[PDB]
C-alpha cells in the first residue's frame, strides 16, 4: 500500500554516462588522423582508376558522314582513347551497303599495346532515358518467366503495347519494343599480319535473369511481335522462328534498367585470353537510328577495374574531404595560438 | 412526476429507471471505431495522409506499391488505439474498484438489511448507511439513530464549504427506528425530475395516510459525507448519472501551448514548401514534354492532350512528395511527453514522507511550459504556512501573557498602560485565589475558550483525547486550555462538560444557542445557560467589526488591547477578540422570537438570519484578545529567494491587512531591507487613479539603473485592486506591475484570484502558475496555465482539479528549474530531428527529377522508405528527448539564470528549424550528387563486367542517408547512456543485418522483386563501403566543425556550465 516510488538508477535517471569535450586536444588529433588516412586511400583510388586503359567511338552518322569507297580519317571530336601508349594511327570507318539496302559501318582503330586484363565491349546511348518512370516498370515479369497469360490478365503498365489486331502481344513491354538491334561482327577482325579475337556472346547478363527468363510455352498463332519487331521476324510468329529468352541474352541484358541517361549495355566479353596489340575492324549493322532518340550512339571497349572503369569521383572526394580537414585543423591552431580564447571563467555574464 | 414506491424492488423497476453504475471510460468495446476514426482524423497530418492514400487509388500515377502510404497510417492509428486502450482499462480498474464496494440495502422477504454491491442498488431501495460513511446515492431520509431525526452531511465535494449541513428527517416519519417494522409502511413519494439545481428540490411522499412535502433541507446529493451520526435510513431516487451534482458534469477544454502554435506554423511552412516543390517538377515536367516531344517518341506519350497530362503529373509528384510531412511526429512527441508524465512523478525528492504523496501529473499536455513560466501567483495560508496553529499568546484585563518570555522585553517598562509580558504561572497566580478583580474576567475568558468552539472531543483507549475542529485554530484554542489546566471533554447535544483541574470537579454549561460562522459577518456568537441560572452571551471575531460595538464607557482597558493587537499584527500573529454579556430572560425570549422569524423563512436565511442575530450584538463587553500562530513550511525561505533569482516575479495574495502581509513578506525573503515599497491604499477611485497617475509619471520621467530596476515591489489592498481592475483602468496597473519585482495583493475576495489571474494572462505573452490550496481558490487554477495544487489539510478539492499534484512548496525549486529546463530543452531537440531525419532522405525525389526528365521515377524501393519510418528512425529521438541531460540536475539548481534560456525561447524558434531545414537539403543535395559522380555508366562493378542497375543505387543512397542521419544523432546527443548505444549505433546494425535478409527471403513472394541479386552486386561490389565512408564524413563536417567553433571561440552560459561540469 505503500505509494513511494521505487528508488533505483533508472528511476531517479542516475544513469552512468559519458559527457563528450569538445576541446581543441580531442578535435585536431580527429582532424589530422582522417586526413592521414584518406590521403593514401585517395591516392591509391586515382592510381586504380588511372589504368583503366579503354576507348569509345561515336559511330553515329556514320550513313551520311562517313565515306563509301574508302576508309576515311575520323573527326578527333568523336573519337575518345585512353592507354598506355600514344595512337599512332587516326580511327577510320567506311560505309558499307549490300542487299535490301541493309546499310553498315565498318570500323577501324588500332590497339597500341597488349591488354593483359579480360575485355568488355558496351554500346553507350546517350539521352536515352530508361529511368523514366513510364519506361521502368513497363514489362510484365511472368511473361519472362513463361507462362501463356491469357489476355484479360496481360499486365496493365505495358497498357499502350498491349494486344495488337485482336492477337496477345508475346513480350508486353516497352523496354522489349525499344530494344538496341545494331548486331556487332562478334568478333575483331584482325587486319597485316593481326589475327582475330574471339569474343563470348553469353554469361553477360545477372545470374538470376538467366535463372527467371525461362523458355515460353506459348503456340505461334496467338503471340504476334511488337511492332519495333516486325522487320526481323516478318509474316508474325511460327514454330521455328519463336524466339527463345532463355538463350536470348542481349534481351535479358537490355531489360536491366540503367540508372541515368549516360549507360552502358554489356554486349560482347573475352576473359580467356589477353588482346594483343595491332590493328583491328569492327562491322556494326546499322540499324537503330540516333534519330528516334536524339542522342549519340557509340562503340566502348573497356576493361576492367576494382572500383569501376575510368572514373575518378571517390578519388576527388577523398582528395576534398582531406583537403577540408588539413585546412580547417590548421586554420583553428594558428587561430588558438596567435589568439587564444580567454574566457575560461564565468565572469558572471548572465 | 416520479412515482416512487417505498418497500417493493418489482413495482418501480417497471419504470425502468438508471442503474446505479458509473462510466468514466472514454471508449467501450461496442462503439469503438466510429467514434476514435473520428477523433483521429481531426488534425493536420491524418486528414493530409488519408487524402493521400485515397488519390493514390488511380491507376498509373502511383510512382511505388498501392500500399506505401495506408501502411504507416494504420500503424500509427492502431498504436493511438492500443493507448487508448491501455489508458481506458487502467480507468476501468479504478472504475470497478470504486463500484464494487459494499452497501446495505433492505429486504421485504428477509425483514432486515443484506450485504451487496453498490451496483445492484436500484431507486426506490430502503437502505441504512452506517458511521460517518457516505452517502452512495441520492437519497430522502426516512429515520436516524439521533433522537429527532437530524444528520450533519459534508459538501466538500457539491460545494467548496467547509461546514456541515443539518439535515434532518420530518417528525411525521422518524419514529421507524428499529428495522423489524420498517415493512409495515405504505406509500409513494412523488419526486421531482432530475436536475443540476442542487440547493433546490421539490417532492411529496405521501405515508399511510396522508402526503407530506419534501425540500431540499432533507435532500442529499452524492458527493456528500454523512458524519457524527451511527446510521442512516435513505431511501434512493436518483442513481448513477442521474443525480442532481453528476448530471451534466463539467468538461476540461483542450488547454494548447505555444509550442504547439510554433509546430503548427512549421507545419504551414513545410506545406507551403511542398506547395512549391511540386509546382517546380511540373513546371520542368511539362516544359520538357512539350520542347523534346520528337525525340520522346519511343516512350509512345500522349501529346494531343496535355491538360490531363498535367493533373496526372502533379498527381504523381504529390504522392511522391507526400511524405516530407512525418506523420511519426505526432506520435513520437506524444509519447515523449507522456514518458515525461511518467518520470516526474517517480522522483523522491518530488516525494513527502509525512504525508505518503507523490507527485501526480494528471495532464501531459503542457509538460514543456514548465520552463518558460514568468509569473506565480501562490498563496499565504496552506501554501506557504504549515497550515497548523499554535495558541501562542493571550491579552487579557489589559495585561499579556506567553510562557516562554524573551529577554528583549522580558522587564514590563511600566510605560503608564501596562506593556510587556509575563508568565503564565502569574497567570495561574491571578487565576489561583478569588479575592483579585480580574479573575472573573480571567475565568470567563477561559470559559471563552473551551465553551465558545465548535469541537466534538473523542477519547481514545490510550486516554490521549482527539479533539474534531472544524479550523486548526479553534482547535489550537481548545489544545492550549486543556495544556494549560482547563481540558475540553465529553461534549452531548445541547450541553458542554468542563473537565477543570485546578478544583478538580468536572462543571457544565448548557448551550442554549450558537449562530454559525459567516464569511460577511467574520464574527460568531452563542448564548448560554449557566449552573448559576444566568443567561451569558459569548462572541468572538475579529477587530474590525466588533471594537465599534461596544461600551466604551464600561471598560477601560481597550487602549491596553489595542496596542495589543498593534504589537501582535507587527508580528503577522493573527488575532481574535473575545466579548460576553449578560442577558435577561425577556430580551432571550424575544430574540428565540426573532429566531423563529428566521425559522419560518426558508426561502430566505442568508439575510435573514445572520442580521436577525445582529439585532442582540448591538453591545459587548470587551474580555481580550487570543493570538494562534502559523509555522512558516520548511524550504519556503530558500525556494523563493532562489526563484526570485531566477527573473521570475511573484505575486503572494494574502488575506490579510497590509502590515501583517508586509511583515510575512519580509519575514518568508520575498522583499528585503532596502526595496521600494509602492503603498497604493486608496478608498476614492478617482484618488486611486490619481495616485497612479502620481506613481507612474515619477517612475517614468527619471532613467531607472541597474540597481533601480531590480530593487523594486508593489503593495496594493484588497480595494484597491479591486478598484484597479476595471477595463478602462487595468492597463495602468498591468504596466506599473512589470516594472517592479515582487506583488504583494493583500485582503483579496477569493472570487478575484481568477479575476486577477484573467487579467495578467489577457494581456501579456508570459506563461503564468497558480499554486494554491482548499476549494477557496479553485478558479484560480482551473483557469492559470499551469496548475498547481498541494495536498494539504484544508481539502483534497485542489489536487484533483490541479495539473500537478505536489506536497509541499519547497518541491517547486526542482519542478520548475530541473524538470521545466529539460522539459522544454528536449522536446525542442527531438521535434528538429524528426523534421530533419525526414526532410535530408525525401528529398532525393526531388534532386532526381534532373536526370529522370522529370518523370517522377522514385529512386529507392517502396517498402523501405515506409520502413525507414518505422523501424530505423525510432529510437534515437526518443534518447534525445527521454533519456538526456544537457546539463546535471546538481548544478542547475546553483546558476538559476539557465531558466532565463527557457523563458525566452532561445532553443525553439522558426529560425532554427528553417536553419535544420536548409541543412537537410544540403545534405540531401550532397549525398545526390555524390552518389550521382560515382555511380556514372554505372559500371562500378567487378564482377565479370557486370553492371549496376536502377535499384544498386537507391539502395547505395538509402545506406548513406541512414548512416548520415544517426551520424548527426550521434553528434546532437549530450550524454552517452547505456540506453542511446541501442538507439543510434543499434538502428544502424538492425539495418546492416536486416537487409540482406529481407533482400533473400522476401522477393521469393512476389512482394518485393526489384531485389533479385542485389545483395551481391552491393555487398559484393567494392563501392558500397567506400561509398558509406566517404560520403557522410564529408556530409558531417560542416555540422562538426560548426560545433566546435561555436563551443570554443563563441560560447554561450550553458556552454560554460557545461564545461565546468564536465572539468570539475
Ligand atoms: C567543393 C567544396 C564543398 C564544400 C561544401 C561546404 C559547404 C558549406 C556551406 C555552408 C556553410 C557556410 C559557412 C560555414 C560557417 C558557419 C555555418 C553557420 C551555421 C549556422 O549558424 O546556421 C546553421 C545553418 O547552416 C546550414 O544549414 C547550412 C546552410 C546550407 C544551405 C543550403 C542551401 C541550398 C543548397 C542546395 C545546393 C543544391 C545544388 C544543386 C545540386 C543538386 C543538382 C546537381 C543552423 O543550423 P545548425 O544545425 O548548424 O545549428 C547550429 C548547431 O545546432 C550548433 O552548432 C549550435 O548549438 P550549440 O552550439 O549550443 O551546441 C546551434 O546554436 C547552431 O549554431
Ligand atoms: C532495328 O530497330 C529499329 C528501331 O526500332 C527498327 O527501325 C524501326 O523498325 C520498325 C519495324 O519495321 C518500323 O516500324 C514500321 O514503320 C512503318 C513506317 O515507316 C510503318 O508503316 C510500319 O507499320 C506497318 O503497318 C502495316 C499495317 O499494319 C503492316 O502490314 C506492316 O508490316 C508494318 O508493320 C511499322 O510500324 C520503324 O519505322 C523503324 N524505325 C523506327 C525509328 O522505329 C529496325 O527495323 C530494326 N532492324 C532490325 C534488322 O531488326
Ligand atoms: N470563528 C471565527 N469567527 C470569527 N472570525 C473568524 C473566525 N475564524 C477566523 N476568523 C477571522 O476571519 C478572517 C478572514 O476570514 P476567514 O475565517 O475565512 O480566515 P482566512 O481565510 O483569512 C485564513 P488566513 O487568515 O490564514 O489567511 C480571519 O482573519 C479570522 O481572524
Ligand atoms: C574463332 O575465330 C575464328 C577465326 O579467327 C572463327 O572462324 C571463323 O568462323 C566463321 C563463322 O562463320 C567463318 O565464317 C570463318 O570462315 C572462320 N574463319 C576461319 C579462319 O576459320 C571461329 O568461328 C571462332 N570461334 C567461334 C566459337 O566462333
Ligand atoms: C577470347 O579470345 C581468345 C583469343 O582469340 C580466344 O581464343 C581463341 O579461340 C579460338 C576458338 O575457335 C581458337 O581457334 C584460337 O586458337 C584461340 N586463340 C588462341 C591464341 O589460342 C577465346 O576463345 C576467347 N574466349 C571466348 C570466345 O570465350
Ligand atoms: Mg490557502
Amino acid at each position: 500500500t505503500s505509494k513511494k516510488p521505487p528508488n533505483t538508477a533508472f528511476r531517479q535517471q542516475r544513469l552512468k554516462a559519458w559527457q563528450p569535450i569538445l576541446s581543441p586536444q580531442s578535435v585536431l588529433p580527429l582532424l589530422i588522423f582522417v586526413a592521414c588516412i584518406f590521403t593514401p586511400i585517395g591516392i591509391g583510388l586515382i592510381v586504380s582508376a588511372t589504368k583503366v586503359q579503354d576507348l569509345t567511338i561515336d559511330y553515329s552518322h556514320c550513313d551520311t558522314k562517313a565515306s563509301t569507297t574508302a576508309f576515311e580519317d575520323i573527326p578527333k571530336k568523336y573519337i575518345k582513347y585512353h592507354f598506355k601508349s600514344k595512337v599512332e594511327n587516326k580511327p577510320q570507318w567506311r560505309l558499307t551497303e549490300n542487299e535490301n539496302g541493309e546499310q553498315s559501318c565498318e570500323l577501324q582503330f588500332e590497339i597500341p599495346n597488349d591488354i593483359k586484363k579480360s575485355i568488355f565491349i558496351y554500346y553507350k546511348i546517350t539521352n536515352f532515358y530508361q529511368n523514366h518512370r513510364r519506361y521502368v516498370q513497363s514489362f510484365d515479369t511472368k511473361q519472362i518467366l513463361g507462362e501463356p497469360i491469357k489476355k484479360d490478365d496481360l499486365d496493365t503498365s505495358c497498357s499502350p503495347i498491349r494486344s495488337r489486331e485482336d492477337k496477345i502481344i508475346y513480350p508486353c513491354g516497352l523496354i522489349a519494343n525499344s530494344m538496341f538491334n545494331d548486331t556487332f561482327s562478334q568478333v575483331l577482325s584482325g587486319i597485316d599480319d593481326t589475327e582475330d579475337y574471339n569474343l563470348t556472346n553469353k554469361h553477360i547478363s545477372w545470374s538470376i535473369d538467366r535463372h527467371r527468363f525461362k523458355t515460353t510455352k506459348y503456340n505461334a498463332s496467338d503471340i504476334v511481335p511488337p511492332p519495333n519487331w516486325m522487320k526481323k521476324y516478318p509474316d508474325g510468329y511460327t514454330d521455328e522462328n519463336l524466339p527463345d529468352i532463355h538463350t536470348w541474352e542481349e534481351f535479358q541484358v537490355w531489360m536491366r534498367t540503367a540508372a541515368f541517361p549516360k549507360f552502358y549495355k554489356l554486349t560482347l566479353k573475352n576473359e580467356s585470353a589477353s588482346l594483343p596489340k595491332g590493328k583491328y575492324q569492327m562491322n556494326i549493322e546499322l540499324n537503330y537510328p540516333i534519330s528516334l532518340f536524339g542522342g549519340t550512339k557509340s562503340f566502348v571497349l573497356t576493361t576492367n577495374g576494382a572500383i569501376g572503369g575510368r572514373n575518378m569521383s571517390l578519388g576527388v572526394l577523398y582528395l576534398i574531404v582531406a583537403g577540408l580537414c588539413a585546412l580547417f585543423g590548421i586554420i583553428f591552431l594558428v587561430k588558438l595560438i596567435f589568439q587564444p580564447r580567454a574566457m575560461g571563467d564565468h565572469t558572471y555574464l548572465n | 412526476p416520479r412515482v416512487i414506491h417505498i418497500n417493493d424492488s418489482l413495482a418501480n423497476s417497471s419504470f425502468g429507471y438508471s442503474d446505479n453504475h458509473i462510466s468514466t471510460t472514454k471508449y467501450n468495446f461496442a462503439t469503438f471505431l466510429p467514434k476514435f476514426l473520428f477523433q483521429e482524423f481531426s488534425k493536420y497530418a491524418n486528414l493530409f495522409f488519408l487524402c493521400t492514400s485515397a488519390i493514390q487509388q488511380v491507376p498509373h500515377v502511383s510512382p511505388t506499391n498501392r500500399y506505401t502510404t495506408i501502411g504507416t497510417l494504420l500503424v500509427v492509428l492502431i498504436v493511438s488505439a492500443m493507448k487508448e486502450c491501455i489508458e481506458d482499462i487502467k480507468r476501468a480498474n479504478s472504475d470497478k474498484e470504486l463500484n464494487n464496494s459494499t452497501a446495505e440495502i433492505f429486504s421485504e422477504a428477509h425483514d432486515d438489511f443484506v450485504e451487496k454491491r453498490w451496483i445492484d442498488i436500484r431507486v426506490g431501495d430502503i437502505i441504512r448507511v452506517k458511521s460517518e460513511e457516505p452517502i452512495p446515492a441520492d437519497t430522502i431520509i426516512l429515520s436516524s439513530s439521533e433522537p429527532e431525526g437530524l444528520c450533519y452531511i459534508e459538501t466538500a465535494n457539491l460545494d467548496g464549504e467547509t461546514n456541515l449541513k443539518i439535515k434532518q428527517s420530518r417528525v411525521e416519519t422518524a419514529k421507524f427506528i428499529d428495522v423489524k417494522t420498517l415493512k409495515n409502511m405504505n406509500g409513494k413519494v412523488v419526486s421531482e425530475q432530475p436536475n443540476s439545481s442542487l440547493y433546490t428540490y421539490e417532492g411529496t411522499m405521501t405515508l399511510n395516510d396522508r402526503q407530506i412535502p419534501l425540500s431540499p433541507d432533507q435532500m442529499i446529493l452524492r458527493g456528500a459525507t454523512l458524519r457524527n451520526t451511527a446510521w442512516i435510513f435513505g431511501l434512493v431516487i436518483f442513481t448513477g448519472h442521474e443525480t442532481k451534482l453528476l448530471r451534466n458534469a463539467t468538461a476540461t477544454p483542450i488547454k494548447r501551448t505555444a509550442v504547439e502554435k510554433i509546430i503548427n506554423r512549421q507545419i504551414i511552412a513545410l506545406f507551403t514548401v511542398l506547395i512549391v516543390l511540386i509546382l517546380i517538377s511540373s513546371i520542368g515536367n511539362v516544359i520538357m514534354s512539350t520542347a523534346d516531344a520528337k525525340h520522346l517518341s519511343y516512350l509512345y506519350l500522349e501529346g494531343t492532350n496535355k491538360a490531363g497530362l498535367f493533373f496526372k503529373d502533379f498527381l504523381t509528384f504529390w504522392i511522391l512528395f507526400s511524405n516530407l510531412v512525418p506523420i511519426s511526429l505526432f506520435v513520437t512527441v506524444e509519447l515523449i511527453k507522456y514518458y515525461q508524465a511518467f518520470m516526474i512523478g517517480s522522483d523522491l525528492d518530488l516525494y513527502y514522507e509525512k504525508t505518503d504523496t507523490p507527485t501526480v501529473v494528471r495532464t501531459s499536455s503542457l509538460v514543456e511550459e514548465l520552463g518558460q513560466i514568468e509569473y506565480i501567483f501562490s498563496d499565504k495560508t496552506g501554501t506557504l504556512t504549515r497550515n497548523i496553529m499554535e495558541f501562542k499568546s493571550c491579552s487579557i484585563a489589559g495585561h499579556c501573557y506567553i510562557d516562554k518570555i524573551p529577554e528583549d522585553k522580558t522587564a514590563t517598562v511600566e510605560d503608564g498602560i501596562e506593556v510587556g509580558y509575563r508568565k503564565f504561572d502569574d497567570l495561574k497566580k491571578k487565576l489561583n485565589d478569588p479575592s483579585d478583580e480580574d479573575s472573573p474576567i480571567i475565568n470567563d475568558f477561559l470559559t471563552l475558550l473551551a465553551t465558545c468552539h465548535t469541537v466534538i472531543p473523542e477519547f481514545q483507549s490510550d486516554g490521549s483525547i482527539k479533539y474534531q475542529a472544524a479550523s486548526p485554530d479553534e482547535g489550537a484554542l481548545v489544545q492550549g486550555g486543556a495544556d494549560l489546566g482547563y481540558k475540553f471533554i465529553i461534549r452531548k447535544p445541547n450541553s458542554v462538560t468542563v473537565l477543570l483541574e485546578e478544583t478538580g470537579e468536572e462543571k457544565e454549561y448548557q448551550l442554549l444557542n450558537i449562530c454559525e460562522f459567516n464569511s460577511t459577518r467574520k464574527r460568531m456568537s452563542a448564548i448560554f445557560r449557566f449552573p448559576d441560572g444566568s443567561i451569558k452571551l459569548f462572541c468572538k471575531g475579529a477587530d474590525t467589526v466588533i471594537l465599534e460595538r461596544l461600551d466604551d464607557e464600561a471598560n477601560q482597558y481597550v487602549e491596553a488591547t489595542m496596542r495589543h493587537l498593534e504589537d501582535y499584527a507587527s508580528e503577522g500573529l493573527r488575532t481574535l477578540c473575545l466579548a460576553m454579556r449578560d442577558i435577561s430572560e425577556g430580551e432571550y425570549e424575544e430574540w428565540n422570537s426573532i429566531y423563529n422569524e428566521a425559522a419560518t423563512t426558508l426561502d430566505n436565511r442568508a439575510e435573514k438570519l445572520d442580521e436577525a442575530a445582529n439585532l442582540i450584538e448591538k453591545n459587548l463587553i470587551l474580555i481580550g484578545a487570543t493570538a494562534i500562530e502559523d509555522k512558516l513550511q520548511d524550504g519556503v525561505p530558500e525556494t523563493i529567494h532562489t526563484l526570485q533569482e531566477a527573473g521570475i516575479k511573484i505575486w503572494v495574495l494574502t488575506g490579510d491587512r497590509q502590515e501583517t502581509a508586509i511583515n510575512i513578506g519580509m519575514s518568508c525573503r520575498l522583499l528585503s531591507e532596502d526595496m521600494n515599497l509602492l503603498i497604493i491604499n486608496e478608498e476614492t477611485r478617482d484618488d486611486t487613479e490619481r495616485n497612479l497617475l502620481e506613481k507612474i509619471n515619477a517612475l517614468n520621467e527619471h532613467q531607472l539603473s541597474t540597481h533601480d530596476m531590480n530593487t523594486l515591489a508593489l503593495v496594493i489592498d484588497g480595494k484597491s485592486l479591486g478598484f484597479a481592475l476595471e477595463p478602462e483602468l487595468e492597463d495602468y496597473l498591468l504596466t506599473v506591475a512589470k516594472l517592479c519585482k515582487a506583488v504583494i495583493c493583500c485582503r483579496v475576495s477569493p472570487l478575484q484570484k481568477a479575476l486577477v489571474v484573467k487579467m495578467v494572462k489577457r494581456k501579456s505573452s508570459s506563461l503564468l502558475l497558480a499554486i494554491g490550496d482548499g476549494a477557496n481558490d479553485v478558479s484560480m487554477i482551473q483557469a492559470a496555465h499551469v496548475g498547481v495544487g498541494i495536498s494539504g489539510m484544508e481539502g483534497m478539492q485542489a489536487a484533483r482539479s490541479a495539473d500537478i499534484a505536489v506536497g509541499q512548496f519547497k518541491f517547486l525549486k526542482k519542478l520548475l528549474l530541473v524538470h521545466g529546463s529539460w522539459s522544454y530543452q528536449r522536446i525542442s531537440v527531438a521535434i528538429l530531428y524528426s523534421f530533419y531525419k525526414n526532410t535530408a532522405l525525401y528529398m532525393t525525389q526531388f534532386w532526381y527529377v534532373f536526370a529522370n526528365a522529370f518523370s517522377g521515377q522514385s529512386i529507392m524501393e517502396s517498402w523501405t522508405m515506409s520502413f525507414y519510418n518505422l523501424f530505423f528512425t525510432v529510437w534515437p529521438p526518443f534518447v534525445i528527448g527521454v533519456f538526456d541531460q544537457f546539463v546535471s540536475s546538481r548544478l542547475l539548481e546553483r546558476y538559476p539564470q539557465l531558466y532565463k534560456l527557457g523563458q525566452k525561447g532561445q532553443f525553439f524558434s522558426v529560425y532554427i528549424f528553417w536553419g535544420w531545414i536548409i541543412n537537410g537539403f544540403f545534405h540531401s543535395a550532397i549525398v545526390f550528387i555524390g552518389t550521382i559522380l560515382i555511380y556514372r555508366y554505372g559500371f562500378a562493378l567487378n564482377m565479370h563486367g557486370e553492371l549496376a542497375d536502377h535499384w544498386s543505387w537507391g539502395v547505395t543512397v538509402y545506406t548513406t542517408s541512414v548512416i548520415i542521419v544517426l551520424g548527426k544523432a550521434a553528434l546532437v546527443t549530450n550524454q552517452w547512456t547505456k540506453f542511446t548505444l541501442i538507439a543510434i549505433p543499434g538502428s544502424l546494425l538492425f539495418w546492416l543485418i536486416f537487409f540482406p535478409i529481407y533482400a533473400s527471403i522476401f522477393p521469393h513472394a512476389n512482394i518485393s522483386r526489384e531485389y533479385y541479386g542485389v545483395v551481391k552486386h552491393t555487398y559484393g561490389s567494392g563501392v558500397f563501403w567506400l561509398t558509406l565512408i566517404v560520403l557522410p564524413i564529408f556530409a558531417l563536417v560542416r555540422d562538426f566543425l560548426w560545433k566546435y567553433y561555436k563551443r570554443m571561440y563563441e560560447p554561450e552560459t550553458y556552454h560554460v556550465i557545461q564545461e565546468m561540469q564536465k572539468y570539475n
